[PDB]
């Protein structure tokens, strides 16, 4: 096999700065006819890779000269003179020379921005849900930076242990932000015992952690 | 122009067998190689298996870990390249996509492979109920397969949403979300539906959020 | 060995 490294795993790059990401492979690339087989791809969430450089050093055709690409044997190197809202995305590397043909893990690219705190807002399960026999209990975090944050649950405040899961988004096009979605699962019946449900959120740009609560029955 | 269309995934047995189907219009056929190259979500791309051309004796290649189970094959006559896939395993789900490897790729086809049985979601209400910010949106639970999509206002209204990745619950069904924050003092201004399509259960729902 | 890979491509079949 060829084995295909990369690093970092992630580079928060400011817009305009330039951006600079590593691949290895575990053996050199060199063909006998002086060509690497080393390619750079781009992927954003959703899409198919795009190819941005082929054969070590070579643009494909459309991709801004931003994109540089070099390399000495083993070790390459992809430059992005200066960051573009539309550089963002995940790149790999990849060789096409020894056939279990391999592709790196990816370098994450985002944008680097100041930090931003989440607006928090919770929703009460519906009652349409609630005539199901369960209960989901949903807390938002609203356009925020860094990446990082902790969501916890707490009922007539008592905290919340295994029983919620959250996802968030991508960072947004226009202010770079991060979204987050947590859903508290209950039964109906645990669900109608408790009288305050509270999502209580820690990030970076919080001093202190922001409560945002509802009592059920309004 | 160029035209790579993947067909032929979907939701099968472990152990069962699937032959995708990549058809492609718009370049001469003859001396194209082409391969196919999956992914699972969160992770990087894996390529799957190599086909050259007649001038080449259509020879194949194949990854490690579909060797004797995949078989790639393609249609000169027909401008279509195949991968039948036997004796799958739940590590063979992903999106597969055909590919020359460089600058075309199709749109890719879903294959899950689980022995859990079709479910469409129920889509309920996230009610908007002081910062002159409001919050709305619509919970879609208790689907499967993946995937399901999320439009507002039949796709008039996208400022403000967020529609984030489905969780996986440990019942093994699927339950997304999707929000949008909206000035509060227009509440009754506006009419907010949200346009939720799953179809491997056919479900098509449109809810209003009051 | 060998990398073939631009000269079989989608891309070159269209010169
Ligand atoms: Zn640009
Ligand atoms: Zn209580
Ligand atoms: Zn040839
Ligand atoms: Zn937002």
């Amino acid at each position: 096999d060829v084995v295909m490294t990369q690093s970092p795993l992630s580079l928060p790059v400011t817009p305009g700065e330039p951006a600079s990401i590593s691949c290895r492979s575990s053996r050199s690339l060199l063909t006998s006819k002086g060509i690497t087989s080393l390619y750079w791809y781009l992927q954003k969430p959703g899409q198919s890779p795009q190819l941005l450089i082929y054969r070590m050093s070579n643009l494909a055709s459309g991709i801004p000269d931003r994109f540089s690409g070099s390399g000495s044997g083993t070790d390459f190197t992809l430059k992005i003179s200066r960051v573009e809202a539309e550089d963002v995305g995940v790149y790999y590397c990849a060789q096409f020379l020894v056939y279990p043909y391999t592709f790196g893990p990816g370098t994450k690219v985002e944008i680097k921005r100041t930090v931003a705190a989440p607006s928090v807002f919770i929703f009460p399960p519906s009652d349409e849900q609630l005539k199901s026999g369960t209960a989901s209990v949903v807390c938002l975090l609203n356009n925020f930076y860094p990446r990082e944050a902790k969501v916890q649950w707490k009922v007539d405040n008592a905290l919340q242990s295994g029983n919620s899961q959250e996802s968030v988004t991508e960072q947004d096009s226009k202010d770079s932000t991060y979204s987050l979605s947590s859903t508290l699962t209950l039964s109906k019946a645990d669900y109608e015992k408790h009288k305050v449900y509270a999502c209580e959120v820690t990030h970076q740009g919080l001093s202190s952690p922001v409560t945002k609560s509802f009592n059920r029955g309004e | 122009e160029v035209q790579l269309v993947e067909s032929g995934g979907g939701l099968v047995q472990p152990g069962g067998s699937l032959k995708l189907s990549c058809a492609t219009s718009g370049f001469p056929f003859s001396n194209v190689w082409l391969h196919w190259v999956r992914q699972a979500s969160g992770k990087g791309p894996e390529w799957v298996a190599h086909i050259k051309a007649k001038s080449d004796n259509y020879a194949t290649y194949y990854a490690e870990s579909v060797k004797g189970r995949f078989t790639i094959s393609r249609d000169d006559s027909k401008n279509t390249v195949y991968l039948q896939m036997n004796s799958l395993k739940t590590e063979d789900t992903a999106v597969y996509y055909c590919t020359d490897i460089l600058e075309y790729w199709g749109q890719g086809t879903l294959v899950t492979v689980s022995s859990a049985s079709t479910k469409g979601p129920s889509v309920f209400p996230l009610a908007p109920s002081s910062g002159g910010t409001a919050a709305l949106g619509c919970l879609v639970k208790d689907y499967f397969p993946e995937p399901v999509t999320v439009s507002w206002n039949s796709g008039a209204l996208t400022s403000g949403v967020h529609t984030f990745p489905a969780v996986l619950q440990s019942s093994g069904l699927y339950s997304l979300s999707s929000v949008v924050t909206v000035p509060s003092s227009s509440l009754g201004t506006q009419t907010y539906i949200c346009n939720v399509n799953h179809k491997p259960s056919n479900t098509k729902v449109d809810k209003k959020v009051e | 060995f060998e990398d073939a890979h631009v000269e079989h491509s989608i891309s070159r079949s269209l010169l």
